């Protein structure tokens, strides 16, 4: 890429502990003499984090690119200014909008742009002997700056910079969100003094910025700086001084602690409520010295480990061709009835056969047919014209959708309706589609009506002859290419299917795995998903039935598929726990009760 | 075997699905 | 008993299992009948308690 | 320009009123809409609540 540095020893990370970090207010509303519970994005209490070392005064300079989760607590312990500037992108290669804020010297710049970063980015200061000056010389960060969208340079100051040796001095804490887009940082500082390690106490966290950006955060990485004077061998390649200061950094968890507002307003003390049983008591009392007594908890829930799929091993594929877009079908008074059975089903095999126009699954997602088993898919198909698309709706009027085809209130099925005026369209104009115009009562549902009788208006009889009032009910259309939109041909196919009703076979896609029992795991049967345990069960069953209820309504027996066998559902989720207190002033240890 | 009279024996004898209850929150 | 009744009971619905009615509609769809049964169980176990 | 799209933060301009207390009356501030009396007070919030 660019340039590297050489002689870099770096020492394998170590797991270190916390002492209740990152405690800052939920909004900005002032609260007093009130303990209110938020649920925002947190530090767990007593957490193992990373300690990364970056102490040469040997040999120790290491800050790889970490990636960016929901929140990053960022502790340093410094003495001189060590930690300089902070990246956030993704990718890093000139393609991503990448944010660099950097606490330069003499201005706080703020860049959303599109930097190209090197392998190891850095700064990097020059120290003379003859005069006692700090100024800037290396600055490897990007190379070229070509599109921005955002710049914010601050106010010119002067910054001492500092670089002396000894003990830890100052401590910065930095807690980043990323909300809606708004990247929320807040920002506290302590004036300690301490060796090594972590400091412990507990102090409030102000707000510093709230960037209203709207950029994909994935990674992040801390940019630091180099010293070079007398004790450098006289090359920037090899040679170099990280200096003396830690950081530690973690990552944030949707936990919900309990803050102690005191008449000032502030954030003095912090309680988990999800770690102890004595901290949930708290938590759930909303206060600090619970009595002696019991108090009933949440119930006890056994996670799943596995998750076994189950479906009858189908070969054969249910054939779209003649369905969807095949050459020739019938008028819309005797429209094509076809059955689909034994073969498997999918929606994502229609988009490359032809691009429709209209589809539309009422009683059942579209993207969720797979997810379940059909059972008698009826397909009724037809033609008609653009005028009458929308009429062929459960819950709409007109003429075609009363004295043609009929669809039920309570219809669960999709429909289709695709232009064809490649095939469906002459020169002269098709006459081989004809259309009822009127009748004298209406149709039931899925009926077809192929009666060719000479049709009544009101008064003078008829009797085969069509005179004054006998007009012919089958009509003929006008499908031809020089008209409009609305009057071309459009054919329209109504998929009717049932959703767990009859021990079908057309189900989905979805292969069938292993079988294990005597667990309480995830399962899936004909569509129908659960949670349990299937043990073997004796009841005897009938060759028309596949699910059983009972007295509750639920699935308490289920027949497998494959291999024709019965299992009961069996629940784990059963069972009290409750936590026994003798008092916060007489000690701190509970017990625990499971019912 | 408890620590009962006859009395209270036969007065205890005139007085007189759970896991199905129990599987949905009504626990005793 | 009753109770455990209610449990089959539809309150205006389609059916009486949740998962029957997760795995055949998408969550943005069912949220109303999910809110009238929260809302006929809520009944139930008020009077219940009443 | 565009409308309800992307995180603004330049918008148009807006009127302004005075400041009157002792009188039961309307008042929005931030979006939050109330009625009632603005009287003095004694306490002090934090400097960025």
């Amino acid at each position: 890429q660019c340039v590297n540095l050489t002689t870099r020893t770096q020492l394998p990370p170590a797991y270190t502990n916390s002492f209740t970090r990152g405690v800052y207010y939920p909004d900005k509303v002032f609260r007093s003499s009130v303990l209110h519970s938020t649920q925002d994005l947190f530090l767990p209490f007593f957490s193992n984090v990373t300690w990364f070392h970056a102490i040469h005064v040997t040999k120790r300079f290491d800050n790889p690119v970490l990636p960016f989760n929901d929140g990053v607590y960022f502790a340093s312990t410094e003495k001189s200014n060590i930690i300089r500037g902070w990246i956030f992108g993704t990718t890093l290669d000139s393609k991503t909008q990448s944010l660099l804020i950097v606490n330069n010297a003499t201005n706080v710049v703020i860049k959303v742009c599109e930097f190209q970063f090197c392998n190891d980015p850095f700064l990097g200061v020059y120290y003379h002997k003859n005069n006692k000056s700090w100024m800037e010389s290396e600055f490897r960060v990007y190379s070229s700056a070509n599109n921005c969208t955002f710049e914010y340079v601050s106010q010119p100051f002067l910054m001492d910079l500092e670089g002396k040796q000894g003990n830890f001095k100052n401590l910065r804490e930095f807690v980043f969100k990323n909300i809606d887009g708004y990247f929320k940082i807040y920002s506290k500082h302590t004036p300690i003094n301490l060796v090594r390690d972590l400091p412990q106490g507990f102090s409030a966290l102000e707000p510093l910025v709230d960037l209203p950006i709207g950029i994909n955060i994935t990674r992040f990485q801390t940019l630091l700086a180099l010293h070079r004077s007398y004790l450098t061998p006289g090359d920037s390649s090899s040679g170099w001084t990280a200096g003396a200061a830690a950081y530690y950094v973690g990552y944030l968890q949707p936990r919900t602690f309990l803050l102690k507002y005191n008449e000032n307003g502030t954030i003095t003390d912090a309680v988990d409520c999800a770690l102890d049983p004595l901290s949930e008591t708290k938590c759930t009392l909303k206060s600090f010295t619970v009595e002696k007594g019991i108090y009933q908890t949440s119930n006890f829930r056994v996670q799943p480990t596995e998750s076994i799929v189950r479906f009858p091993n189908i070969t054969n594929l249910c054939p779209f061709g003649e369905v969807f877009n095949a050459t020739r079908f019938a008028s819309v008074y005797a429209w094509n009835r076809k059955r689909i059975s034994n073969c498997v089903a999918d929606y994502s095999v229609l988009y490359n056969s032809a691009s429709f126009s209209t589809f539309k699954c009422y009683g059942v997602s579209p993207t969720k047919l797979n997810d379940l088993c059909f059972t008698n898919v009826y397909a009724d198909s037809f033609v008609i014209r653009g005028d009458e698309v929308r009429q062929i709706a459960p819950g709409q009027t007109g003429k075609i959708a009363d004295y043609n085809y009929k669809l039920p209130d309570d219809f669960t099925g999709c429909v289709i309706a695709w232009n064809s005026n490649n095939l469906d369209s002459k020169v002269g104009g098709n006459y081989n589609y004809l259309y009822r115009l009127f009748r004298k009562s209406n149709l039931k549902p899925f009926e077809r009506d192929i009666s060719t009788e000479i049709y009544q208006a009101g008064s003078t009889p008829c009797n085969g002859v069509e005179g004054f009032n006998c007009y012919f009910p089958l009509q003929s259309y006008g499908f031809q290419p020089t008209n409009g939109v609305g009057y071309q041909p459009y054919r329209v196919v109504v998929l009717s299917f049932e959703l767990l009703h009859a021990p079908a076979t057309v189900c989905g896609p979805k292969k069938s795995t292993n079988l294990v029992k005597n667990k309480c795991v995830n399962f899936n049967f004909n569509g129908l998903t659960g949670t349990g345990v299937l043990t073997e069960s004796n009841k005897k069953f009938l060759p028309f039935q596949q699910f059983g209820r009972d007295i509750a309504d639920t699935t308490d027996a289920v027949r497998d598929p494959q291999t024709l066998e019965i299992l009961d559902i069996t629940p784990c989720s059963f069972g009290g726990v409750s936590v026994i207190t003798p008092g916060t002033n007489t000690s701190n240890q509970v017990a625990v009760l499971y019912q | 075997p408890s620590k009962r009279s006859f009395i209270e024996d036969l007065l205890f004898n005139k007085v007189t699905l759970i896991c199905a209850q129990k599987f949905n929150g009504l626990t005793v | 008993n009753t109770l455990v009744k209610q449990l089959s009971s539809n309150f205006g619905a389609i059916s009486s299992v949740l998962n029957d009615i997760l795995s055949r509609l998408d969550p943005p769809e069912a949220e109303v009948q999910i809110d009238r049964l929260i809302t006929g169980r809520l009944q139930s176990l008020q009077t219940y308690v009443t």
